[PDB]
């Protein structure tokens, strides 16, 4: 995600910058997002939705 | 109680301890506080490092074993 840099990268491109395929670049994204739902985690994040 | 109801997805555990409890299949908090030490050591694919960091988060998070419980659920 495009978080504190000029540009989004693709998982291909940071596949390359760290040297490795896409899909494990995939399940470590996912695998921070899962992380990332787990309440005791991201009440702060479910407080910034509105509605 | 708050957390005492809350299911040992909230413990912030492994894999391996997620399956040492499916074999003990304990959910709550409040139920994981019930067993002790031993009781729980004694099962398959569970040694030292696993209920260690239970016990790790268990004090991290206000809990401890030796607890016991009173009608629960």
């Amino acid at each position: 995600f495009g978080i504190d840099m000029n540009t989004d990268y693709t998982l291909e491109e940071v596949g390359k910058q760290f040297d490795v395929t896409r899909e494990r670049i995939r399940q470590i994204e996912a695998k921070a997002l899962r992380k990332l739902r787990h309440p005791s985690r991201s009440e702060v994040l479910r407080s910034f939705l509105d509605d | 109680d708050p957390i005492l109801l809350r299911p040992v997805d909230d413990l912030e555990l492994t894999v391996r301890s997620a399956n040492c409890l499916k074999a003990e299949a304990i959910h709550y908090i409040g139920d994981l506080v019930q067993r002790t030490e031993v009781e729980l050591l004694k099962t398959p694919n569970l040694g030292k490092k696993s209920l260690t960091e239970i016990k790790d988060v268990l004090a991290s998070r206000g809990l401890s074993l030796g607890m016991r419980l009173e009608n629960w659920p």
